[PDB]
C-alpha cells in the first residue's frame, strides 16, 4: 500500500558542508528545490 | 529572517499563506570548538641533505 517516505537535502549530500562547494552549487539553477518536491510530495502520496 | 512566518512566505513566494504544514530550511548545528592531536613527534627533518 505505502513506502517508506525519506527526504534528501540536496546541498547536504552533494555539499557536506563546504563554503566553497555551495557557492558554486548555487549557479546551477533550482536543480536542489525540485529533488526536494518530488521527495516531499511523493511522501504525502503514501499517506494518502 | 524575522520570524519563521516569514521565512515561509520567501520560501512559497506570496504574501497570503494557506492553512496547512511547509518546509523551511534545514536544522543544521554548528560546531562550537575543533580538537586537534598529532603525535608525540620531537624530531626535525633533515632536509639540509
Amino acid at each position: 500500500v505505502s513506502m517508506t517516505k525519506t527526504s534528501v537535502d540536496c546541498t547536504m549530500y552533494i555539499c557536506g558542508d563546504s563554503t566553497e562547494c555551495s557557492n558554486l552549487l548555487l549557479q546551477y539553477g533550482s536543480f536542489c528545490t525540485q529533488l526536494n518536491r518530488a521527495l516531499t510530495g511523493i511522501a504525502v502520496e503514501q499517506d494518502k | 529572517a524575522l520570524d519563521p512566518l516569514s521565512e515561509t512566505k520567501c520560501t512559497l513566494k506570496s504574501f497570503t499563506v494557506e492553512k496547512g504544514i511547509y518546509q523551511t530550511s534545514n536544522f543544521r548545528v554548528q560546531p562550537t570548538e575543533s580538537i586537534v592531536r598529532f603525535p608525540n613527534i620531537t624530531n626535525l627533518c633533515p632536509f639540509g641533505e
